[PDB]
């Protein structure tokens, strides 16, 4: 029952000048900016897909981002979100996500990076998010995806892995963070994509999970996390990204969900809100973005429903999960 | 993270400038120190400021975890315990203001997990108080989870915290989900028994009787359609219930004729009872929900085909 209703004067047209514009200066001091310095290399990874998915990358500057995620490789061989800062899985994603964009993975040291996933793996099959012991099924995804884009995914153990991954899918469909967790839009996005490049998409039940995320749409067209929240640009992207690689995008009213996106765009400042008249930021811009390419938008290139990327970067290094159709 | 505000007020932009240079010289200050080597309370100092305001702040968290790990070997089990219980309120006060990071609940598990004597009734009362607060909180449940096992709690006592949580209030899917995972504990096989689904079918019934609204006891109740027997198995009490509850959907949807949610489980209803029987009542129900649920139309033309599939392979099967 709760949602938004979009006000009638809301942008019904895809401003990609506008993000462009965002974007390219995006990061030129500023608030909000150094406040997200512990994501800094995500942030990067937003802003460059964006880019390179409107068409405009080269606006971008490669040389200066290649030297930043070479400083952030740490010893480990893990990645930080920005110098100084300690390694995760979730910034080491993001970088081999940049370097794959880029075609210059031997930035870094491609063997100290699977090195370096594969022992945050445990014996249950899960994985850590760094040497702290932190278990969330994201880890899971960022694992794989990591070593998929690497060619490397044989340097885990990925029964035991899947094992985990199915140990906590839910009465709904869904799956969680960790065995027992409850089921919702971000977490159901990282399983299915998961399961996607371990070609396991055969024991999610695709028309159980497929009915759970269509129910997320709300009348005024959004897309929920769950149930009896608001809808958000983010969750739109995770759950029709999740629709999509279970083969069920035509579940929900596309119309409508462009509609919501399109609607969540900023007119003067151009980049993306998670709801229509709040402020944009880059999250939500890529998702905004990736949301209308997944939706069928012509002027923007083909994305990725489990990399998040452009299709067209994943058809050169060769890694192109089968699909549920 | 973070996400979002709406779209005099240069003492707002002061402030936030200010702000920003308190962030930026005790985040310098903690680097330095850190790469000095300096492991000590000035950090835990310094951290506590930082991570106050923003608790996703990962490396702060791992300095703090390091400065307490360094203390605890050059430190009396004294100053050990105290360091601990200001920890534990450092924790709760950063909870409180944001209750949904996965640092700061982390902290928290990572600490607990290491000490020596760990109240674990303190650590559930914390998560009652913080349910009461958020019943949707996702990070409590898993921190309630995570204290319940260390404290070998019986799947009966969080059974009963299920019961309590339901029936004197909504926001009910977190609770319901537990519910999911507690039940086959308790009745633990290599599909819940008859007994237990029925009693399970009668409390979910009650439910969205109370609030026809309410999606997640819908939601469960879709489960507990299919973890049972089969329909040339019913008893003649499953029978009768689930034929009492076809009854009294349809008394809902008279009352409430918008309302998707019970049209759809007539039909799901329909088909646990008898799919061919009940064909031409079922594709009335489509056309009805289909015009009630339009957004839906698509996942309800694939559900019908799907089912009158199913129905040419049982008249196929007839002898
Ligand atoms: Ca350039
Ligand atoms: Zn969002």
């Amino acid at each position: 029952q709760k949602d938004v209703t979009i006000k009638s004067d809301a942008p019904d047209t895809l401003l990609l000048e506008k993000h462009a514009d965002y974007i390219a200066s995006y990061g030129s001091d500023d608030y909000e900016y150094c406040m997200s310095e512990y994501l800094r290399m995500s942030g990067v990874y937003w802003g460059l897909t964006v880019m390179d998915l409107m068409g405009q990358l080269h606006r971008m500057n490669k040389e200066e981002i290649l030297v930043f995620i070479k400083s952030c490789q740490h010893e480990c061989g893990g990645v930080s979100a920005s110098i100084g800062h300690d390694p995760h899985l979730l910034y080491t994603l993001s970088a081999v996500q940049i370097l794959t964009l880029y075609d210059s993975i031997h930035v870094i040291n491609v063997d100290k990076v699977v090195a370096y996933v594969q022992s945050l793996q445990k014996e249950d099959g899960s994985f850590a998010g760094d040497i702290w012991g932190e278990i969330d099924t994201r880890f899971s995804f960022c694992a794989v995806a990591t070593l998929a884009l690497l060619g490397k995914l044989d340097a885990i153990n990925v029964e035991k892995a899947i094992e985990f991954v199915l140990s906590c899918m839910n009465f709904d469909g869904g799956f969680g963070c960790r065995p027992g967790s409850e089921s919702h839009a971000g977490q159901i996005y990282c399983c299915t994509g998961f399961l996607a490049i371990t070609s396991q998409l055969h024991q999610v039940n695709s028309d159980l999970l497929g009915w759970w995320l269509c129910e997320r749409q709300l009348p005024s067209g959004g897309l929920n996390g769950r149930p009896e929240k608001l809808p958000d640009v983010c969750y739109s992207w995770w759950v029709l990204a999740s629709l999509k690689i279970i083969g069920r995008l035509h579940w929900i009213d596309r119309e409508k969900l462009r509609s919501f996106i399109l609607a969540c765009q900023d007119e003067e400042t151009g980049g993306f809100a998670d709801r229509p008249g709040d402020m944009v930021d880059p999250f939500h811009t890529l998702f905004g973005i990736a949301g209308l390419s997944l939706l069928g938008e012509e002027q923007i290139k083909p994305v990725s429903p489990v990399f998040c990327m452009p299709e067209e970067v994943l058809q050169r290094v060769n890694v192109q999960p089968e699909l549920v159709s | 993270m973070h996400g979002r505000l709406k779209v005099q007020a240069e003492a707002k932009r002061l402030e936030r400038e200010q702000k920003l240079k308190l962030y930026q010289s005790a985040t310098q200050a903690v680097f330095q120190k850190r790469q000095a080597g300096e492991l000590d309370e000035s950090v835990l100092e310094l951290t506590s400021q930082i991570l106050g305001a923003n608790p996703d702040f990962a490396t702060l968290w791992n300095c703090r975890r390091e400065v307490l790990q360094h203390l605890e070997t050059e430190k009396s089990p004294e100053e050990s315990a105290a360091l601990v219980k200001a920890e534990l309120g450092f924790l709760e006060s950063c909870l409180r203001v944001n209750p949904k990071s996965y640092g700061t609940w982390h902290h928290r598990c990572w600490l607990l997990s290491r000490l020596p004597e760990p109240n674990w009734a303190r650590e559930l009362e914390l998560c009652a108080r913080f349910l009461e607060a958020d019943e949707r909180n996702f990070h409590c449940w898993d921190y309630r989870r995570f204290v319940a096992a260390q404290a070998a709690v019986a799947p009966a006592e969080e059974l009963a915290f299920t019961d309590s949580l339901i029936t004197r209030n909504f926001s009910n899917y977190s609770s319901w989900h537990y519910r999911s995972c507690l039940l086959p504990q308790l009745h633990p096989q290599p599909r819940l028994p008859e007994n237990v689904l029925l009693k399970e079918l009668e409390l979910v019934q009650n439910a969205f009787f109370t609030d026809p609204n309410d999606q997640s006891a819908w939601f469960y109740h879709r489960w507990l359609l299919g973890a049972g027997s089969g329909r040339c198995e019913l008893s003649v009490e499953k029978s009768t219930v689930l034929q009492s509850e076809l009854e009294s959907c349809k008394e809902l949807q008279e009352l409430e004729p918008e309302n998707k949610w019970c049209l759809l489980t007539i039909i799901l209803l329909m088909r646990a009872l008898d799919p061919l029987l009940y064909e031409k009542e079922t594709l009335q129900y489509f056309s009805t929900l289909k015009a009630v649920d339009p957004m839906r139309a698509a996942y309800l033309d694939d559900l019908r085909s799907k089912f009158l599939l199913e129905n040419s392979v049982l008249k196929m099967e007839y002898a």
